């Protein structure tokens, strides 16, 4: 209630109006808010180390695993990581390769771009078998 | 869980229950090809026929 | 004069009877352990809920609060909260859950 | 305004029991398999057995 | 779905037939044994052509 | 809030606004309840004259405003009291501030079915609006929402 | 710059999965939760750490066998909440939800009461919004305490004896006398149909690991 | 009886009042040839 | 007299399930309870002030 | 399923029909789509 | 009661339950318990309930039954047409709880 | 009927407690605002009928796409 009854009567120019006494002290919290988003986002973009398990979809068990480093600042690192699967895989790098996100839920996602792509390494913290290093 | 849990399933039962250890073999390996699950057959092999 | 009694009765105020708390301690003893713990401290857990199975049950203060919840608050609140401070129509409503409890075969 | 909370809403808190008062029905809880009928031309006919 | 060397046994349902016409084995030589040997589905299209 | 009321007075000396005041205040405690907020208001100028114990037509009048939490017996008793007294011109009150106008119609509360929890714990100036209110407190509010949320349990479950 | 972060805190998983694999008698209450603040204060696991260089970012699934590698809450002090409090809290920054998975064996890590009523409280702080899956899981925590008691007292009771006593035996059969969330009416635990209890048992480090090895050779195969 | 006399399975003057008697629950138009969708509490629990 | 066992069969049946159905509006009501002290909680926090 | 992959990959969806019964070449199309104006309705034996 | 049946064998969770509380009270190890159940006909008792009554529950080898109960042998008694089924129960769903028992 | 009240009609296929439906005392209707979309005044609201037409589609069941995967892919709602 003791915002409602913090409004205000200044003179600006030559002019009556009516302001609230808090407004200035909002708009800093609002705008450190802002800031703070601008952070977290600038760091969800920032170079991800993760370790890369692959599985190739067919009647043929086989599964890639590399080191590989998501940089998603600066479409083109979803064609980096599918050229290097490819390089592993033993095909040419011209392969039309769909990727998709497999869930700890034991679903599937295709992942059409790096900015979803980004949100997919956030978003699963891996599910690992401790004893294996 | 019907086959753990229950004695008038098991044993000597009135229609059988199958089991799984007894139709599949785990992990099969056959000329190149890696077969996580595959059934049991008498003549396991197209060469053995 | 037996009417009037009971008028008389309801207006000032009614009560829990501490019937409920006994039963409550003899069906649920580690719940009634766990609340007999934490008296006067403030609770984030509601370990009461089976003393109040129906939002009914709880006439001792306004809007169906139960005791125990006005622990960690304020004294005012305890006060606005308070009997005294029911309409006529919550004080009725609070003399037929009562009665209501009394004959009830289930909850 | 009046009631807005920081706790989300009833959705997320998952409190109703029950669900469909059907159980388990093909278009709204269970997946659905199969054909469209929109005429009711399979829901009502007579068994002829 | 012609199938059934899967589960143990010979196709059954005289479909054998149809596959062995010898209009398939002009259209599509070879499809007989695809189809009755490994259990392969085949659809609307190919029920046409 | 469980009761408000808004009262025109006529505008004394200090000491006799304040004596009145008193008297108000004290007649609300004896009759066992609470006084949320007494907020002053200045000497307004209102559209209709007010006349007062003298019979003489007033111009200008004091606002006051009243928040209270009482049973609603006893608050015949100080009605009677209040609008009794010499000081008080108009008193106008609202009953109607624990089911407002705006709730309870047809499903229009999401995730609760009538919950009264929600504006008894308000009071007054939010549930109606005075007319400086501006869009400026859709700022203030959410860093009044966002805040609390943050701070209550932890403040709660110190002691 | 971050990719230092993320280095640093590749070393930090790496250890803390080697105290976690260890599991032994060797790794008593004590040694456990002081090894566990020698982590966090070595890598600067606090709340106060800026949001770039903040090593709990890179600890994938690390962060919660971490989590959960406080919760028994040793007799020294009640400094001990505090150390989880510090773990949530970073959570609540970097994001990332907690699955009710965690919790739920967070749940089954608490030995006595007031250790479980610390956890809630402990979550309620950091900004947790309760779902049901809170609440059941808290209460199946109880009632397996309060299982765990009387289990304690029977066989107690059976040693100084060497032949059970028909309490014993009934309690075996039916359980808690007037439980809450019981056994023998299935259907009230369950959270959008699926059952809840996990939280009903105490599990070991391989139960944990035996579930999630499990998932990955499906992975692996399927 | 109400087997095989159509009289005396008129219900709405005596088979309503014997089946308010017995306590079966009961109808106008019912399963049971006489007023009754079903059996009483004690017909359903004593074999006569 | 099959016809009496098996309607009380059914009867018993019948009955079983509405103490189950009671068992199950009990646990809702608790349901409904936790989150109403959710939001309550949360208005008396505000209140305090 | 645990094991029928093998067929998985040669496998075949089934054929988008909705929409390209929707987006067929029609003989009704307009630049700028119009809806219906309201049709008279019946309004009962006086009115008409 | 073929209605009252599909309840009355216990739910996995009670034996879970079960079979943890037997470690507590008699101190056998969790390793190795294995807790089953045996559900008899109705109305009367057919040979092979008796078979798997002395055979499994108590272990009897041929020899010691036959000594302890010579009569088993001109005991024939088996399953009615109309009791066959009492051992297979509706597996109903969890979403599905409100509608039937 | 030409009485006035009484000229809801006698409507059998409306789902109240008489086939009288001027006797009903439950929605009493508003001759002046109503039936744009259902014609007459007196008949029942496209989401209260419990008699439907040939060519007309009769009542939505409620949900309160997820569970079409098996179905055609561009099958929208």
């Amino acid at each position: 209630s003791e915002m409602f009854r913090a409004y205000v009567l200044e003179r600006r120019g030559a002019t009556d109006v009516v302001t609230h006494r808090d407004a200035e002290r909002a708009a800093a919290w609002s705008q450190q808010r802002q800031r703070e988003y601008d952070a977290y986002c600038s760091l969800k973009e920032a170079p991800h180390p993760r370790h890369v398990y692959a599985r190739l979809e067919g009647c043929e068990g086989k599964i890639v695993s590399f080191e590989f480093v998501f940089e998603i600042s600066c479409t083109t690192t979803i064609s980096r990581l599918k050229s290097r699967i490819l390089d592993a895989l033993g095909m040419p790098r011209d392969r039309n390769i769909d990727l998709g996100w497999y869930l700890p839920t034991l679903d599937t996602c295709p992942i059409h771009s790096d900015e979803e792509l980004m949100q997919v390494l956030h978003t699963d913290p891996g599910i690992e078998d401790p004893k294996e290093k | 869980e019907e086959r753990r849990h229950n004695i008038h399933h098991t044993h000597r039962p009135t229609r059988p229950l199958p089991d799984f250890e007894e139709v599949f073999e785990r992990d099969v390996e056959i000329d190149g090809h890696r077969f996580v699950l595959r059934p049991r057959w008498n003549p396991r092999t197209l060469q053995d026929v | 004069p037996v009417q009037k009694k009971r008028q008389e009765q309801m207006l000032y105020g009614v009560n829990i009877p501490e019937t409920r708390q006994m039963k409550f301690e003899e069906q649920h003893p580690l719940l009634a352990g766990a609340l007999r713990k934490l008296e006067g401290q403030p609770k984030g857990f509601p370990f009461w809920y089976r003393k109040y199975p129906t939002r009914r049950h709880a006439y001792e203060y306004r809007f169906s609060i139960p005791v125990e919840m006005l622990d960690g608050y304020n004294d005012d609140v305890k006060k606005a909260l308070s009997k005294g401070m029911m309409s006529i129509q919550e004080k009725q409503f609070a003399q037929e859950a009562m009665y209501m409890e009394r004959y009830a075969e289930h909850d | 305004l009046m009631a807005h909370s920081d706790t989300k809403g009833i959705p997320y808190f998952k409190v109703d029991n029950r669900g469909h008062s059907n159980g388990r029905v093909p278009g709204v809880n269970a997946p659905f398999f199969g054909e469209f009928d929109q005429k009711m031309m399979q829901a009502m006919s007579r068994p002829l057995n | 779905i012609f199938d059934g060397p899967n589960v143990g046994i010979t196709p059954y349902g005289g479909m054998t037939r149809l596959l062995a016409r010898p209009e398939t084995s002009l259209k599509y030589p070879g499809l007989a044994e695809f189809v009755v040997l490994t259990g392969a589905s085949l659809f609307a299209g190919d029920a046409l052509r | 809030v469980f009761y408000s009321f808004v009262l025109v007075m006529k505008p004394r000396q200090r000491r006799f606004t304040s004596q009145a005041l008193r008297e108000i205040g004290v007649a609300v405690y004896s009759n066992g309840g609470l006084i949320r907020s007494i907020t002053n208001e200045g000497i307004m100028r209102p559209y209709s004259r007010f006349r007062d114990a003298d019979n003489t037509p007033l111009t200008y009048a004091r606002y006051i405003i009243l928040q209270l939490d009482m049973g609603e017996e006893e608050m015949g008793k100080v009605d009677k009291i209040i609008r009794e007294h010499q000081d008080v011109l108009m008193a106008l009150k609202l009953n109607n501030l624990e089911r407002p106008v705006g709730i309870r119609s047809g499903n229009k509360e999401l995730q609760a079915a009538y919950f009264p929890l929600d504006t008894f714990t308000r009071l007054e100036e939010e549930i109606n609006w005075s007319p400086q209110t501006s869009a400026d407190i859709y700022t203030q509010l959410e860093m009044n929402w966002k805040e609390f949320s943050r701070t209550r349990w932890s403040s709660f479950l110190r002691n | 710059n971050a990719y230092a972060a993320m280095e640093l805190a590749a070393e930090a998983r790496r250890e803390i999965h080697e105290l976690w694999l260890s599991a032994e008698t060797a790794l008593e209450r004590e040694k456990r939760v002081q090894q566990v603040a020698a982590l966090i204060e070595k890598y600067k696991l606090d709340p106060s750490t800026p949001r770039e260089a903040d090593v709990s970012r890179g600890l994938g699934d690390a962060f919660d066998r971490l989590l959960l590698l406080c919760l028994p809450l040793g007799k020294t002090d009640a400094k001990g909440t505090d150390n989880l409090e510090r773990l949530m809290h970073l959570a609540g920054r970097n994001g990332r939800e907690l699955s009710v998975r965690t919790i739920q064996h967070l749940f089954a890590r608490t030995d006595s009461f007031a250790e479980a009523l610390a956890v809630f409280y402990t979550m309620r702080r950091c900004h947790v919004a309760m779902n049901m899956e809170a609440y059941y899981s808290m209460l199946y925590s109880l009632q397996r305490l309060e299982e765990e008691g009387w289990g304690q007292h029977f066989r107690n009771e059976y040693e100084e004896n060497g032949a059970p006593s028909e309490q014993a035996m009934d309690f075996i059969v039916k359980g808690i006398s007037n439980a809450l969330l019981p056994e023998n009416k299935p259907w009230l635990g369950r959270v959008m149909f699926q059952d809840r209890n996990v939280p009903d048992r105490r599990y070991d480090t391989r139960d944990f690991d035996e579930l999630d090895t499990a998932w990955t050779q499906r992975y692996k195969s399927g | 009886d109400a087997s095989n006399n159509r009289f005396f399975r008129g219900y709405y003057y005596g088979q309503r009042e014997l089946h308010q008697l017995l306590g079966r629950p009961h109808s106008l138009e019912a399963t049971n040839a006489d007023g009754s969708n079903d059996l009483s509490t004690y017909e359903a629990n004593t074999s006569q | 007299e099959k016809k009496r066992i098996e309607a009380r069969q059914m009867m018993d049946g019948r009955q079983a399930l509405k103490k189950k159905h009671l068992d199950l509006l009990r646990e809702f009501h608790e349901r409904q309870f936790f989150f109403w002290y959710e939001r309550a909680s949360e208005r008396l926090q505000n209140m305090n002030l | 399923s645990i094991y029928a992959h093998a067929l998985s990959q040669f496998a075949v969806c089934r054929q988008p029909w909705n929409e390209y019964i929707g987006l067929l070449t029609k003989q009704d199309s307009t630049p700028y789509h119009t809806e219906p104006q309201e049709k008279p309705a019946y309004r009962g034996r006086k009115q008409g | 009661n073929p209605w009252l049946r599909n309840r009355q064998l216990p739910h996995r969770r009670q034996m879970e339950g079960i079979a943890r509380r037997v470690c507590f009270v008699l101190g056998i190890p969790p390793s190795e318990v294995r807790i089953r159940n045996l559900l008899l006909p109705p109305t009367y008792l057919d040979k092979g309930s008796i078979v798997r009554l002395n055979d499994i529950v108590f272990r009897l080898s041929n020899e010691q039954s036959n000594l302890l109960i010579p009569w088993l042998t001109n005991y024939n008694k088996e399953l009615d047409p109309k009791d066959v089924d009492y051992t297979a129960l509706a597996k109903t769903t969890n979403e599905e709880e409100w509608l039937t028992l | 009927a030409n009485h006035p009240n009484r000229q809801s009609g006698i409507q059998f296929l409306t789902h109240y407690n008489t086939h009288q439906r001027f006797r009903v005392n439950k929605d009493y209707i508003d001759y002046m605002h109503w039936g744009k979309e259902q014609g007459q005044a007196r008949l029942p609201h496209r989401h209260q009928r419990v008699a439907f037409d040939f060519n007309d589609q009769l009542h939505p069941t409620r949900i309160g796409y997820a569970w079409f995967a098996s179905q055609d892919p561009t099958f929208g709602h």
